[PDB]
RNA sequence: CGCUGAAAGCAUCUAAGCGGGAAACUUGCCUCAAGAUGAGAUCUCACUGGGAACUUGAUUCCCCUGAAGGGCCGUCGAAG
RNA sequence: GAUGUCGGCUCAUCACAUCCUGGGGCUGAAGCCGGUCCCAAGGGUAUGGCUGUUCGCCAUUUAAAGUGGUACGCGAGCUGG
RNA sequence: AGGGAAACAACCCAGACCGCCAGCUAAGGUCCCAAAGUUGUGGUUAAGUGGUAAACGAUGUGGGAAGGCUUAGACAGCUA
């Protein structure tokens, strides 16, 4: 019968991404492919096999056309009349690391695996990460 | 005909410091003007300048005309000082420059004290005239507009600040 | 201004400008020819 | 930076002109500095300030060693104040003398607490009638929400429950007199709490 | 409402560039707020015994040991 | 083999096609007032006489006494004209 | 009944005797949720059109035939 992966025998790696002019949703579709594990031959859906990602410049990211002065990010507070909105340009000066997380979070399953695949994503707005001990390799510059 | 074909013919010892990306005109009577062009082709001849263009879009056919008139204004600026004649119309109105402060009397309750931004000087030969001397059109023209919008004119009396003579309309009461 | 759905010239002095995606009419003569949207 | 006082009572003093000034009297124990939080370990920049006289049986050995880095030898309570830029070192009695006459101040206390209050006392919620046919419901609340279409009650409503011993500040009062000999601040107005409470006096925010 | 300015020899607030702009928006003022499962940060205090089984992040048992502290209990409180 | 109908009280929430306050083209806008149209939903938005009345018509105010949705909001919350 | 249209008796596809961890296809599809092309070629749209609509308005733009005047100096512009 066909082989399934085992969670105590899984091997995981450390990648680092530079986002310095990458288009937002074309960058983010290749992170979310490699967090789920479609690049490995031993992929089963019910276990998590995938590589930790570190993203280093989450403020250099680029969007196309007139979308910088548009693209409201709506969310509701719970109270009556509590709808709130903030566009792309004003958001990126407030918290730059939450643009690129909410784009990847919507390209994942909504399971308790999706919450577990989302913990392998680690973004930074700086230029260096506190993970030199794990020694991530570069991919796809 | 197009303005992008006519050359610049810079007069009387005006120095170009061109890097290809950031042209820098330095002359006498004021200096240190510089602009950056997005993508045109600038050749540097024996006393003139011609602005060639790249890819024949609507947006390179439009840049080479704009960047020609901007470079031409930097040449005249170190040559001639840009000025704007603002006259004052009305009783009880006056203006007097005090160094770098231009303070006015416009019939308000408190007097306005307008401050000039940079190396640009307002001289008053009268109580009802302003002369604003500078080196670039856009900065002379901006300061002359912001003085004008303190008390704009009136079709019934004309009682308000008013620049270079031909601006006004009227009607009866 | 005078918001319409059909703007057009009224005298010889009116020029029709499309400023920031909207069809305006400005008149160098009399201001009662100023028309906004159309 | 401010001073931690104690509410003592309301009095009334007279201008010799003829007017009366309602005054709240506040006792100030001199306040020792426990520690000084620099910006480099802690991020922010603050002090710790302590009022005295607690018995030396109730301090735990965690605390008793904490008031021995500085020789504070402390009593009840440990408050903290966020400050812009100043230098306070080891233990320094911050006294009343920061203030002068005038000097708009802010005063934070808790409040007196009322137990479980209905909507009339809590929210000032005018009630139904008394005669004219009314049943048992004489000062109950009215209706809550709409019919079928939200179906729910809507968060944030104004029902009833526990008037507060919550923390309340009154703002922009003024100092009438500063007494260094008996350690008093006299403040013109009302001060939140009960008598014998605890009160913090900051220089004013708005001003 | 503009200032420079082409395309479109002129004009033109716009295509590039550069400003002024309202109780609405975001801070600003008062309160809750690390169950913020991403569960943060400082300072200071406590505890330094063996043995066997089975299999060694070693697990389990037996015996000595119970500190920092906290809780029950009592007198109460402008806290309930 | 049951979804209790009009007006009042209590408590409300949203829309904007704005009654008030805020910014402002044009006027057959002298000044004080206005007329009309674009932008704006932050907080406000009357006590009474007469009728079962909502509506209305009056008396007197006020910066102004807004027009709609929510089973023509709301009876396991009240009344029962 | 099954697959497609986000969920969708009656619209498209196809009519289930039972078992299989076997292969080729239909309508619908091939960036990630979600199985399969970030495939090749030639153009077009900048409005997020695509991803709701009418009289009507407009120097938006791409193509195709038309003409009208013009180095004897046209159209603009500054000059009477």
């Amino acid at each position: 019968k066909t082989y399934t992966a085992k969670p105590e025998t899984v091997q995981r790696d450390w990648f680092v991404v530079d986002a310095a002019g990458q288009t937002l949703g074309r960058l983010a579709t290749e992170i979310a492919r490699r967090l789920r594990g479609k690049h490995k031959p031993e992929y089963t859906p019910h276990v998590d096999t995938g590589d930790y990602i570190v993203v280093i410049n989450a403020e250099q990211v680029r969007v196309t056309g007139a979308k910088t002065t548009d693209k409201m990010y709506y969310h509701h507070s719970g109270f009556p009349g509590g709808i709130k909105s903030i566009n792309f340009e004003k958001l990126i000066a407030k918290a730059p690391e939450r643009v690129i997380e909410t784009a990847v979070k919507g390209m994942l399953p909504k399971n308790p695996l999706g919450r577990d695949m989302y913990r392998k994503l680690k973004v930074y707005k700086g230029a260096s990460h506190p993970h030199t001990a794990q020694q991530p390799q570069e991919l796809k510059i | 005909s197009r303005v992008a074909k006519n050359p610049v013919k810079l007069p009387a010892g005006v120095e170009i410091k061109l890097a290809g990306q950031q042209l820098s005109i330095k002359g006498a009577k004021g200096a240190l003007e510089l602009k950056v062009h997005p993508s045109v082709e600038v050749i540097q001849d024996s006393g003139e300048l011609r602005f060639a263009a790249r890819n024949g879009d609507q947006q390179t056919r439009a840049m080479a005309g704009t960047t020609r008139a901007l470079v031409n204004n930097m040449v005249v600026g170190v040559s001639q000082g840009f000025e704007r004649k603002l006259q004052l119309v009305g009783v009880g109105y006056k203006a007097q420059a005090k160094g770098q402060v231009l303070s006015l009397s416009l019939g308000f309750s408190h007097p306005v004290d307008y401050e000039l931004p940079a190396g640009i000087v307002a001289e008053t030969p009268s109580q009802t005239d302003i002369l604003i001397k500078g080196i670039d059109k856009q900065l002379v023209g901006q300061v002359a507009a912001e003085i004008r919008d303190f008390r704009p004119p009136e079709p019934y009396k004309g009682k308000g600040v008013r620049y270079a003579d031909e601006v006004v309309r009227r009607k009866e009461a | 201004m005078k918001v319409r759905a059909s703007v057009k010239k009224l005298c010889r002095n009116c020029k029709i400008i499309r400023r920031d995606g909207i069809v305006r009419v400005i008149c160098s003569a009399e201001p009662r020819h100023k028309q906004r949207q159309g | 930076i401010g001073v931690v006082g104690r509410k003592c009572g309301m009095t009334r003093i007279f201008t010799e002109e003829g007017v009366s000034i309602p005054v709240t009297v506040i006792e100030v124990e001199p306040n020792r500095v426990t520690q000084f939080k620099t910006e480099e370990t802690d991020g922010y920049r603050a002090v710790q300030v302590t009022a005295g006289e607690r018995r030396a049986s109730r301090v735990t050995k965690a605390q008793a060693g904490h008031f021995a880095k500085a020789n504070v030898a402390a009593g009840r309570g440990v408050w903290e104040f966020r400050l812009g830029e100043e230098q306070y070192a080891a233990g320094d009695q911050i006294t009343v003398d920061l203030f002068q006459a005038g000097q708009m101040v802010d005063v934070t206390g808790e409040s007196k607490g009322k137990g479980f209050a209905g909507t009339i006392k809590r929210w000032n919620f005018r009630g139904q009638d008394n005669t004219h046919g009314n049943s048992v419901s004489h000062r109950v609340p009215g209706s809550i929400g709409q019919c079928q279409t939200p179906g729910r009650v809507f968060k944030g409503k104004k029902m009833s429950g526990h008037l507060g011993a919550e923390r309340v500040t009154v703002q922009s009062l003024e100092i009438v007199r500063v007494d260094a000999e008996r350690n008093l601040l006299l403040v013109k107005g009302a001060v939140p709490g009960a008598t014998g409470g605890d009160v913090i006096v900051r220089p004013a925010a708005k001003a």
